[PDB]
């Protein structure tokens, strides 16, 4: 049921989105270990997914976490990278897209650093880098990220010793 | 998947050393989320 509508880099909406990723890249404590080595990104295609079943799924979740929470779903919009990207789009997210060992328990994790997000592309600390060249670095292969729309709620604040 | 904390739909991971960094952020279900945009890049080598 998924379409993906790429948008033109002259559309507002493009440059928005671009806005986002630069301007929320970030120095790692790992020196890039994890990511790679950069201050931006080359920006190829941003594309939209629309995909009706998956979209009123999220909207009836969204509504029942309102109303919860009196009147407030506490709406954002964050990235996500991950290796399972393409299951992603068309499937959604459920369980088996969770990060059992994270800091904050095993749940489905999104991040404000788009270079945050980047760390996760091929995998937990950036598995064994690119496919083509095994370079976590690669500045040659293609990288896939979402930018999503996550509802909140009431959320529970922790602070992190990062 | 855990459940999330008892009375809250999520958590907000906030880095408390790094003032720089920005927060993370946690569900428990996939329904709370909608993958919107799909971004296809590559990272830049510094000159
Ligand atoms: O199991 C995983 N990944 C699950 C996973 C997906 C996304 C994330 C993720 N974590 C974050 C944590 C903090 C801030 C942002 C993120 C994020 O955007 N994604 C974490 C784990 O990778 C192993 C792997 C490696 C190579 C191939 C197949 C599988
Ligand atoms: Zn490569």
């Amino acid at each position: 049921g998924t379409i993906l509508i790429d948008l033109s880099p002259d559309d507002k909406e493009f440059q928005s989105v671009e806005e986002e990723m630069q301007s929320t890249v970030r120095e790692h404590r790992d020196g890039g270990h994890a990511g790679g080595i950069f201050n931006r990104y080359n920006i190829l295609k941003i594309q939209k997914v629309c995909n009706k079943k998956l979209w009123e799924r999220y909207t009836h979740r969204r509504k029942e976490v309102s109303e919860e929470n009196h009147n407030h779903a506490n709406e954002r919009m964050l990235f996500h990278g991950s290796p399972f990207v393409n299951a992603i789009i068309h499937k959604g997210f459920d369980e088996r897209h969770a990060y059992i060992g994270g800091m904050f328990g095993a749940g489905i994790y999104f991040a404000e650093n788009s270079s945050k997000s980047n760390q996760y592309v091929y995998g937990i600390g950036g598995g064994t880098g690119c496919p083509v060249h095994k370079d976590r670095s690669c500045y040659i292969c293609h990288r896939q990220l979402l930018f999503c729309r996550v509802t909140l709620g009431k959320s529970f604040l922790q602070f992190s010793a990062m | 998947m855990a459940h999330s904390p008892p009375g809250h739909h999520s958590v907000t991971g906030r880095p408390s050393v790094n003032g720089l960094a920005l927060a993370e952020y946690v569900i428990y279900r996939g329904e709370q989320a909608y993958p919107e945009y799909l971004i296809t890049y590559q990272i830049m080598r510094p000159e």
